[PDB]
């Protein structure tokens, strides 16, 4: 029963090396509690989550300086990369970083993440042992030589390690009856006629946390993979997460076919066959 | 520049029922950069009063947004989702379908 | 809790 958080940051340039636009986000599993939008008229990092509000003002202070600390940082990058590049002053740059830390059952650190990413391909990241660092090519080269002159790598791991394992906890903890539980999926089957030959099953799963599912079609007890769609998990909107499989079947044949799905919130795995 | 065009899914939060109001979702993931135009068309008609969820991105850097907004299903009402990204020659205009 | 170290990557 492991977690994770994860905290997401997007700086896209604007046109003329203006006041470019930053957007933070964060994670508990798949569940979001904080945002933080350049664009917003409150500039503050905001709630999105009930067991987050709870936090008090002193709070909300530091985490709206140390991303307003990152979002800065990112702004000079930007322009540092865009004349490293000759890179037209009439368009727009990302700089996208992912980092969070993973906990086991009892709580202890399992492995941290930092990695970077310019203009939607790998920038620079720290490895699985938070010692040194996988960097990209030219431009990443010289950030690479700078963080280990540094030891940059240091803090990094003391964070991913420390601060953000002990607020981890303390959010799992907050909102326990919101991260460390599991909606079920609820299921059921629809049947769509494609001719007089064949028609589609579809197996749907609605309102299942977290978002981690398996949808497998059989035919007569046997994986059956050929004539299969599966669309990636969607968001609800409500906390939720849905996703569906699909199979054509020949006509008269569609009760060889079953259904298999696999959630962390079922207790036994579940089998549906049209009726 | 690594450019990726956009993934569109139209959906209901709920099982469509005619007469019972829900929420129509247009999830656009899989797409760089983030800049993107996503509207929801009744009849071929914007949508006024539409939002969006925070930006947020997947492990290969590729971002993903859910556009929503409150509707009530009906059985002559048509709804689509209309997506312009810098990847897309042409607006891509996914039609609802409720079997999906 | 997020990031407390700012790196600046050139
Ligand atoms: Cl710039
Ligand atoms: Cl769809
Ligand atoms: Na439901
Ligand atoms: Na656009």
């Amino acid at each position: 029963g492991s977690h994770s958080m994860r905290y997401f940051y997007t700086s896209v340039s604007r046109p003329g090396r203006g006041e470019p636009r930053f957007i933070a986000v964060g994670y508990v599993d798949d569940t979001q509690f904080v945002r933080f939008d350049s664009d917003a008229a409150s500039q503050r990092m905001e709630p999105r989550a009930p067991w987050i509000e709870q936090e008090g003002p002193e709070y909300w202070d530091q985490e709206t300086r140390n991303v307003k600390a990152q979002s800065q940082t990112d702004r000079v990058d930007l322009g540092t990369l865009r004349g490293y590049y000759n890179q037209s002053e009439d368009g727009s740059h990302t700089i996208q970083i992912m980092y969070g830390c993973d906990v086991g059952p009892d709580g202890r650190f399992l492995r941290g993440y930092r990695q970077d990413a310019y203009d939607g391909k790998d920038y620079i990241a720290l490895n699985e042992d938070l010692r040194s660092w996988t960097a990209a090519d030219m431009a990443a080269q010289i950030t690479k030589r700078k963080w280990e002159a540094a030891h940059a790598a240091e803090q990094q791991r003391a964070y991913l390690e420390g601060r953000c394992v002990e607020w981890l906890r303390r959010y799992l903890e907050n909102g326990k009856e919101t991260l460390q539980r599991t909606d079920p999926p609820k299921t059921h089957m629809t049947h769509h006629p494609i001719s007089d030959h064949e028609a589609t099953l579809r197996c749907w799963a609605l309102g299942f946390y977290p978002a981690e599912i398996t949808l497998t079609w059989q035919r007569d007890g046997e994986d059956q993979t050929q004539d299969t769609e599966l669309v990636e998990t969607r968001p609800a909107g409500d906390g939720t997460f849905q996703k569906w499989a699909a199979v054509v079947v020949p006509s008269g044949e569609e009760q060889r076919y079953t259904c298999h799905v696999q959630h962390e919130g079922l207790p036994k795995p579940l089998t549906l066959r049209w009726e | 520049m690594i450019q990726r065009t956009p993934k569109i899914q139209v959906y209901s939060r709920h099982p469509a029922e005619n007469g019972k109001s829900n929420f129509l979702n247009c999830y656009v993931s899989g797409f760089h950069p983030s800049d993107i135009e996503v509207d929801l068309l009744k009849n071929g008609e914007r949508i006024e009063k539409v939002e969006h969820s925070d930006l947020s991105f997947s492990k290969d850097w590729s971002f993903y947004l859910l556009y929503y907004t409150e509707f009530t299903p009906t059985e002559k009402d048509e709804y689509a989702c209309r997506v312009n990204h810098v990847t897309l020659s042409q607006p891509k205009i996914v039609k609802w379908d409720r079997d999906m | 809790s997020v990031l407390n170290d700012i790196l600046a990557r050139l």
